[PDB]
Parts: C-alpha cells; structure tokens; sequence
C-alpha cells in the first residue's frame, strides 16, 4: 500500500471489550456497581472489589432493577449471612461470595459499601486517568490527585447522556461530585468538583486526562 | 440513577 | 499537612493559558484560524503556519467578523501582494506577512490555505491527541494513526457547545468530520470519521486520547 | 538565549520526590531492609507492612544498619511473641512502629511470611521503570511482564553495577537477569525471570515501553 | 501459568518498527550517512533531506560503506554543478534519488549544509528516548532540552559503549556529555550540552521524563 | 462557523 | 557489595 | 569505533 502503518500484536486486559457479552442467570446485563468499600466492614470481609465488582444476584433473586430489594433483602437478614452472585469486570467470571450485614461494625451501612445501579457492559472502558494537576487548580483544590486518581464517573444529577468532559460542559460556574478511584488505596471516594474555565489555566478543571488502554485502571496478571 | 450506601 | 502530595516547577509552552489576553489592534479576540496550508502555495510561501496562525488584519482591515470581506479583498487584488497581521498562539505575538493570492498557481483557492472564523483564546488547549489506534477500528479506518495525529476539533454540523466526546455524542450512526494536526506533515487534514459504539472494541473510535499539556501539539525551544 | 517559548508553572507532585534527603532516622544510617514481596495472611501482612513504600529500620530498638543475620536471629529469639519493629515509609516520608509476632505455626515461608532485601531509601521511589506497552510473544510478554500494571523497581543481580533497568538489558543480552517487579493492582512484588533479545523479531530486547518520572511513578493516595 | 488476565489485540504501529532488516540497499553494507541537522535555505533542505529519517548511501553511484573523505571529496570535485545521491528512508524503508548542487555561494558552513554521521539503518527509529516533563532549574532545564517536543536520538561520545541515554548519564556525573536532540515542531536535529547532577536537588540526574517505545517514538505521516 | 479555503 | 532478597 | 557529527 501507501500506507506508512501495520498492524502488530499486543497485549491488552481481558476486560474488554468487545469481547462480550452476558452468560448471567436470570438474564439481563445490569447489577449493582460496587464503589467504595469502608474498611472493616461486611463488604471488606466478603471480597467485594471496588469498581471491578457488580452484585448481580443476592440469595437468588436477580437484582436487574434498580428498586429497594437489595436494601430490605439486608435489612430482613441482619447480622445473619446472605450469599451473593458477584460479576466481575476484570475475570469476566461469576463468583459467589458470603456476606453478613450488620449494625455491630463501625461504619455506614449494613455492608459499608458505596453502590450505583447500572450496566456492567464495557464497565471498564468507561474511565479517565487524571494525568497531570496545577497548583490551585479546580482539580487540585476539589482532591484530584496526579496519576493515582482516576475518574469513573459520574454522579449523574441528572438526566440524558453525560459522560464526563460531556458532564463538564454543564456546572461551569456550580459544583459538581465525582466518583474517582486510586490505585494506592484501590477504592472508590466521592469529590466535589467545581469548574471554572477562567481559573487562570489549562481548561475546566487544570488537569489531563487520559483515556484507552494506556490510561485503564490495573490488572493483575493472573486471576 | 444515583449512588446509595448499604 | 496530611497531604501526600507538594508543588513543584515544570517547563510548559508559554501559550498557555491562562496567561493572557489580548493586544491587538482593533480589539476583538478573533480571527482567521488557519488549518491546512496547502504546499507551493501563496499561503505557504508567506509562511503561514497550521494551527499556530490566526488572520487578523489584511491591508489594515480587522477580521473581526465570520463575512466575505476576506474572500473580497483578496479577490480584488489577486496577483497583487497585500499585507497580513497574523497572531501566533505558539508565541503569543502579531506579524506582518505579505502575500499575493493567485490562480497562477496550480491549487484551489487564492492562498490554498484552509481557514476557519473563531476565538484565539486557549486555542492551544483544545486540542485531543490520538493515542493507540486499534486495527479495523472507526479510527483507524477513516484515516487516524497513533501518536503523531492531533484532533483540533470539529466540523461543527453545528449548534450549541459540542467539543470532542461531546461531538461524539451525536453521530453515532452516521458519519462525521474532524479536523486533524500530524505532527510529522505539520499541517492539518480534513478526515471523516463515523462512530460505531459497538464496532467490536475500545469506545466508539478504537482509538486513546490524550488531552492536557502531556498531550499538546509540539513547540520549538526559541522563537 | 533568546526568548524562551516555555515559561515555569506549578505541578502536584508526591512528597516522596526530589529533594536531597538522608533522612531523620534514629540510630544513624541510611540503609535498612527494603520489603518486597508481602505473602498474603502472613505476619508481615497483619503487621501492616506495605510492599515497595516500607523500609524496615529498627527491631526492639537495635538498628539494622548491616547485611547480617540479627533481623532473623531477633525473630528466631521472639518467635510467637510480639516484637516491635521500626519501619520507614518512603511513601510519608515518616517513621511509625508496627507490632509484629513471627510464627512457625502459619503455613508459609518465613517467620514473617515477607520478601526483603538491605538497600539505602534515599530516592528510592525514583528508581522505578514503568512498563508501558507490550508486545506479543515478546521477551516481557512470555516472562510475565503486564502493561501498564506492572513496575520494574529493581533486580537481582550478577554484580552488575550501575544497574538502571536498561545497562542490564544488552549485557543479559544471552540469558537472565532476573527482576523485582511492582504491580498496582496486587500492591506487591514478585520475581520475573526475562531473557533479552536484540533480535527476538521486534521492539528493543524486551518488546516493551519503558517510562521513566513523575508521570511514571508507583502510584501515592492523596492523604496519609 | 493459570488464565492470563490478558490478551492479544491487533493496532497500528510505523512501518519503521520491530522486524529483523538489513535492507535491500544496493551496493552492499548497512551503513550509511546518517542525516542530522538541515540548515535552511542550504542546498541539502532544497534537496528534500529530511533529519533523522534519512541516510546517505551513494553519491553518483559510489557506496558509502566507510567513514572516510569520500563524500566531501565527492561533493568538493562537483561543486556547483548537479550530483546525484541515493537516500534511505528509515520512514517509508524504501530507496529514492535526489538531485543535489554543492555551493561555496551560500552564506552557510559546508558544501550541502547538513550535519551527518555514519552509522547503521537497521532499527534506527527504534533508538529515540522521548523527553517527558522537564523541571525548573534541573540540568535539562538549563542545557535546553523542553518537554515532550524533544527527542533523543544519541549522543557524541567519549567511547562509551553502549550508549543508551542512562548508561551514559551516570558515567558523565561530572561533567557533559553532548547530545543530539530532535524536535518535532523545527523536524530537525540540534546539540545539546547536558551536565548530569544525581544530587541537583530533584528528579534523577536531568531533572526530566523519559519514554521509549511505540508510544515515544518519532512521529510519522499516514501516506508516503 | 465552518471552515472554507481562501 | 549487593544484597539479594531473602524471606524473613 | 565512533563517529561523530561533521558538517558537508
């Protein structure tokens, strides 16, 4: 050809995309996200791994609608173990784990763990790496921090579409929360975001982003 | 939808 | 503090952003993006520089307005040299070149050189660096290649707001065309992209981007 | 110089970064036992020791400031007891003791169940190489090498000196080389045996991307 | 090995990239004239010799397999008259003829007015270290290397062998050290006087980022 | 706007 | 003069 | 065994 490219191999995670799709029982694609998991909690002791991991079934019954089941589910076995079919973006695989949600830890929640209902279809194409971070920039001063950080979304507030540099072109002179995860503490946390495109430098937030197989959260080389 | 705590 | 984190000094390009704003001669901070410079062309042989230029003033006229003045008064002195004022974003200052458009030369257009009506301001900082680019994807297809290609936006279609991911919002089925810098040509050219979400890979594109000052169009040392 | 089209702006960057420091440690010294690989439901790992970031120092107060047998005769003597251990974090920059008790009775290997070697921490958290793209059936890709994920932050070496990842790559050029390499999401070390080849049909003798800084450092949370 | 968390994905790379080529170059060898600095408005720039990427094999049908006077003489006995030399790519690998005049008339140094040096094709685009984020007042702050737009591309050396950019900046601890440094918005090579400084008081010994590998390499354009 | 040659 | 891992 | 940079 004239082509000045070609093609080569190279090694990418598994948790893509598009290779799909869904083998779930009960059928559907959608569960409950895991985000952040409290330490010393229910959640912890079960194995539930932040953004990796979707609730996908709870004693049974599939979880593929975003209503109060799950919550009174844990409510009415409290202190006593329910068993949970666990999705994973990063194995592809179905898991099952025992958890028992209690009030006798110290912590929010039954099971101290951050969800969002949603689609675990290309869960883990849908990140941004926050690259570098200005001094007393929005980003900076909001609790984004360079490279470790990475921004999963979303918090919505709500209506169509909005996918995150889509997300900032509404909030420019009001606040905004993000769900943001580190590979340090490899868990999710929730800031509040405020742009400002006259900051006094670079864009909206004063931070690069990063997005593809260059810029995904890391996998382990064996599961 | 909306994050929640459980 | 508690902060893992301090500041410290780096090396950025001075067109940045957001050091600004605006001296030139007859206010206004618009003008005459110039895009691609066609070779063997007035455009080139005045020295006119993709994505770094912007017309200002031609024979003493500001080009404040999105009209046919530009068109006009080159067209009335075709084969004859008229004087530009051009400000550059890479080095934040105005010179005069002269030029003189002609059919004489074997290009479309009096300069052969493709331009667009906007705003200066950070015009550096709105930039999308492509990054991987997987084969058989939307991107590579339409023409995009890994690392030396720049998106600088747009091809409007055109309402409201809609810059890159938010371009790509929209589109998703049918075709769309983006202006796009390399970085070994030094020039722009116009590639038409149609986004397929589920083309059988990363995103809609199958390809990274980059943005921040990681991933800016590259600047010589000294002017 | 003319007028320079590059100006100095401020950047966030980890506290473990470029400056010059010997540190404040107690006893003197600026070397102690680097903790590498962390087995899981170890002591070590009860005791909190994080991979790569820890330096262990001190132990019931003696200091480790040689490549000897106290560190493991120390532990021999308190075995299933509870032995006091000065660590330094080149990830805070600060100085914490972690309560640990060495056991015979938790089926791994060590008293500790913990991978260490005797280095100095000063800038420690420089000396990484970041393991960007990789290519298959490459010399990284069949040794075990990830993208992206993994971190090369040293190896085990032949008396080969300096060793930076890539002085050590054409003089292993005919066989391993063995290297310590760094993984974000396990957060722990492991040993990756790789042979080098110049000629093993693509990219460089590794067929991987290597990257180097700030912008290619083991990742730090925001606060400590 | 268990089940790989990864797998193999096809994408687009150079040409110039990761294959095992000496070249179909006629008249023999693997060495050439490596073409660095183009002045402009020199007979080498007219000529269309692009830096980095091209390398000077003959010149009126004589080979260049050796570092000798060769070339000049050449160029001397047909000053200003038409000479015809064969260039490689190591862009688009394939062999093109520019027609080239050799003047004293030109307010330049040299006959063309290009800075060259003989060396090897054979995957040349693959020995570049990109140059990432450059801190203030670091060594390659002040010896003028600038971020992301720099690359290296070698080194005129002390015989030092081998000369990848990090085995070179520990041995020149003391003192420079000279580099050849290309940028992608001038596309072309200049030199830079370096001094290393491991305790300058910041990251490593230059004070910068350093890439290598597909994702820092010399870019180039889609069509030939 | 959208953009055109001169 | 250089160490090398070890299990403790 | 190494060149070096020349002009011609």
């Amino acid at each position: 050809s004239t082509s000045l490219y070609k093609k080569a191999g190279f090694l990418v995670p598994r948790g893509s995309g598009s290779s799909q799709s869904v083998e779930i029982p009960g059928g559907g694609t959608e569960g409950y996200h895991v985000l952040r998991v409290q330490e010393n909690s229910p959640g912890h002791r079960a194995g539930l791994e932040p953004f990796f991991d979707f609730i996908v079934s709870i004693n049974g019954s599939r979880l593929n609608k975003d209503n109060d089941t799950l919550k009174d589910l844990l409510k009415a076995n409290v202190e006593k173990p329910v068993k949970m079919l666990i999705y994973s973006s990063k194995t592809l695989e179905l898991r099952e784990a025992s958890v028992t949600p209690s009030n006798l830890w110290g912590g929010q929640g039954l099971l101290g763990v951050s969800i969002r209902f949603c689609s675990f279809d290309g869960a883990n194409e849908n990140v941004w790496h926050v690259l570098e971070v200005e001094s007393n920039s929005p980003a900076a001063l909001a609790g984004l921090r360079p490279h470790s950080d990475y921004i999963i979304g979303a918090d919505t507030v709500m209506n169509e579409s909005e996918d995150l540099f889509s997300l900032i072109e509404t909030h420019e002179a009001k606040p905004l929360k993000l769900y943001v995860y580190n590979t340090d503490t490899d868990n999710c946390r929730e800031v509040i975001i405020t742009p400002n495109s006259a900051w006094g430098g670079e864009g909206s937030l004063g931070c690069g982003i990063g997005y593809g197989y260059l810029h995904r959260i890391p996998t382990r080389p064996f599961e | 939808t909306k994050s929640f705590i459980i």
